[PDB]
């Protein structure tokens, strides 16, 4: 049916039982274009960021993000999300006598 | 991940265990690595770049929750294989690609 | 950072009654807007003892009190049944829009002229993620030299409020994908025109100015036909035409007279396109002064005009007696409909108030068996009764 | 049919087929106007 | 491009592969150096300044 | 007639032929009035 709950462009129904996105809007899943290459999505009816990140689902689900950004993250239950960190490679001592 | 080359850290979401209002979807441990790493699948073989991280050919390491978890929930179960169990909040999984394997 | 500096600094040289009147806005935005889409339709008294009228007029002089120096390009929400689409594009909790909508609406605002009235905030760029967007209808407008824009603060946004005397003229729409959304984006433009909504000392003046030597470059044998026509001419005439006399009883006189009247207008027609007014009763939509019908005190009979009149071809063989000037009188008062034709350039018709001796004030006429195209209607109610706006255009 | 899904004035049959800027309206391309200097341009029209 | 002497370089926008939703126009490398450097074709020849 | 493509309050008629200033708003030149001072501006429509 159509009632958006949370507000972000994908009814309940196709929320819960699998969605996917064509020509920038969400249709109700087929099995059959599987082969055609389309995924199956899968988010929370009641939340509009499922993951946790700054994206909602539709934001996710649709590609209509950072490009740089992988395409796992385009799941809207995988979270995009940095881990950064620093290594050191060498150090100099200035000793000033 | 830890390819021994490289390392890929993920977070998937995962439902909250006691509130009924926490209409997050439920998946299992196979199908979170799936998603996480974009891995394509090949009938049971589940290959990464170009690397098997399948339960058979990797080394999964846990912390001592997680490993309870899993271990509690192999039982109350069939088919006791670790991605069948199904992605509880706070898990730490660890999958170790081996240097030499054949 | 531009408008919001501009914007802040317009907070400041604004008079203190002006400043009331923007934050007084803030809170009757609903309100002040529909007085001021339907302030000129009440008696004098009516009008200056309202006490909205004094903010209303100060928020229309701060508006104008900064006209912009080139076009610029306007982006707001509208309803479809603005444009009498008085079916739904698609409920704002769906997210397509079908071919046939489409193909129904691109029918119905393809060819009208659509006047507007009162104040609207409009904003300066396309609606993004975060803005409110309840209506499937976006309008594109382009506002041209010399209109008023007033940039205000609601505590975090900029709003342009504009003050409407323009017509919108359609040009093409397309369907658009918004956030997985399917809205409508319609290019509008202008078709200006003059109207004297309560200030009718300009009407009279200019009028007065327009055609008063229309009086004295013609024949005097119609002039002496008018003259007849002011004092109970026009009464036999509307007795005899309006029953489609030529085609079924040759009144040869009267015929006569009314061809020596209708060659007396074509000396110089209208000047400019002008929005003229008309009060009208029950009976130029074949009705009786308490039809049932008539008790347009719930809005489904006003669906029933509207399906009735709503987008049609109305033609009065008559010589159509209609004013310059909104503002009620007496000597008509309950005739609840008003035609508020669009008089364009090129229309054969002349000022019958410039002739001293004539009762009608602020009075125009123009041809017989004229054609008018009922573009929208709408309501607005006087102490308890429903008095019914009709807004057309003469194409004759 | 025309309808703008990206929404950046280009029609989706013109952006996929192939068009170009004429006094600063996008029109469908004419493979007559090649040698008069115009360039066709595709792109995507999502 | 490195003429020698000057050198250009360029970013030309190529389609995913797996994306289904992916609706970049695809085009060759010899279509994509001549878009991207301005060059003139005369047939089999693509010219770039005189080079 | 009186098109503006470009929206700078000059129409395209009078910005390819060629156009001056009276009284802030521009006129279709006549070389009548080059004598009294006036001088010949053209621009582009786009
Ligand atoms: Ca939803
Ligand atoms: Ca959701
Ligand atoms: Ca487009
Ligand atoms: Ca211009």
């Amino acid at each position: 049916e159509d009632l958006d709950t949370d507000n972000d462009n994908i009814p309940d129904a196709y929320e819960k039982n699998g969605y996917t996105i064509k020509d920038s809007i969400a249709v109700k899943w087929n099995d059959s274009f599987a082969e055609q290459g389309y995924k199956k999505y899968v988010s929370s009816y009641l939340e509009s960021n499922t993951a946790g990140d700054p994206y909602t689902d539709y934001q996710k689900a649709s590609g209509s993000i950072d490009k740089a950004i992988k395409l796992e993250a385009r799941d809207p239950l995988v979270a995009a999300y940095p881990v950064v960190g620093v290594g050191m490679e060498n150090l100099i001592i200035s000793t000033n006598e | 991940l830890d390819t021994g080359s490289q390392t890929f850290e993920r977070r998937v979401a995962a439902k909250e265990q006691g509130n009924p209002e926490d209409k997050t979807p439920e998946i299992t441990i196979g199908e979170a690595i799936k998603k996480a790493f974009s891995a394509t699948k090949n009938g049971e073989l589940l290959y990464f770049n170009g690397i098997p991280i399948d339960e058979s050919c990797v080394e999964l390491i846990f912390d001592d929750n997680t490993s309870e978890i899993i271990k509690e929930q192999l039982k109350y179960l069939d088919d006791k294989k670790i991605y069948n169990v199904k992605l509880e909040r706070g898990m730490n999984i660890l999958i170790k690609v081996p240097s030499y394997f054949t | 950072q531009w408008e919001k500096k501009e914007a802040e600094r317009v907070e400041k040289n604004l008079d203190t009654l002006e400043k009331e009147a923007l934050e007084l806005y803030k809170k009757d935005s609903e309100q002040i807007s529909n007085y001021s889409q339907t302030r000129q339709y009440f008696y004098d008294y009516q009008i200056e003892s309202n006490p909205r009228e004094k903010e209303y007029k100060n928020l229309r002089n701060a508006i104008s009190k900064n006209k912009i120096d080139k076009p610029i390009n306007v982006y707001y929400f509208e309803s479809p049944e603005k444009f009498a689409f008085n079916k739904e594009i698609r409920t704002e909790n769906q997210n397509e829009i079908s071919l046939e909508k489409f193909n129904e609406l691109k029918e119905t605002i393809q060819d009208k002229l659509f006047k507007q009235d009162g104040f609207k905030d409009v904003s300066l760029y396309e609606p993004g993620n975060g803005d409110e967007k309840p209506t499937p209808l976006l309008i594109h407008l382009k506002l041209p030299k010399n209109t008023g824009m007033l940039p205000y603060i609601n505590s975090n946004d900029v709003k342009t409020l504009i003050e409407q005397d323009y017509s919108i003229k359609i040009d093409k729409i397309v369907r658009i994908v918004i956030e997985g959304k399917q809205y409508i984006k319609a290019e509008a433009s202008i078709v200006n025109s003059l109207d004297f909504k309560d200030d009718v000392s300009k009407g009279d003046l200019w009028g007065k100015e327009n055609y008063s030597d229309w009086s004295n470059k013609l024949t005097p044998n119609e002039l002496a036909d008018v003259n007849d026509y002011m004092r109970g001419g026009y009464t036999a005439i509307n007795n005899y035409l309006i029953s489609n006399g030529p085609l079924n009883n040759p009144n040869p006189e009267l015929d006569s007279k009314v061809n020596n009247i209708e060659n007396a207008l074509k000396l110089t027609p209208i000047p400019s396109n002008l929005i003229v007014y008309r009060r009208s009763g029950p009976q130029e939509f074949g009705l009786t002064l308490t039809s049932p019908e008539y008790d347009f005190n719930k809005i489904e009979n006003i669906d029933a005009f509207k399906e009735k009149w709503e987008g049609k071809v109305i033609t009065y063989p008559n010589f159509i007696s209609t004013s310059i000037g909104s503002v009620n009188m007496s000597a008509f008062a309950k005739r609840k409909i008003i035609l508020r034709i669009n008089i364009p350039k090129d229309s054969p018709g002349a000022y019958l108030s410039a002739i001293p001796g004539y009762a009608g004030e602020y009075e125009v006429l123009l041809n017989h068996g004229s054609k008018f195209k009922i573009n929208k209607v709408d309501s607005y109610k006087d102490g308890t009764v429903t008095k019914l706006i009709l807004d057309a255009t003469l194409i004759n």
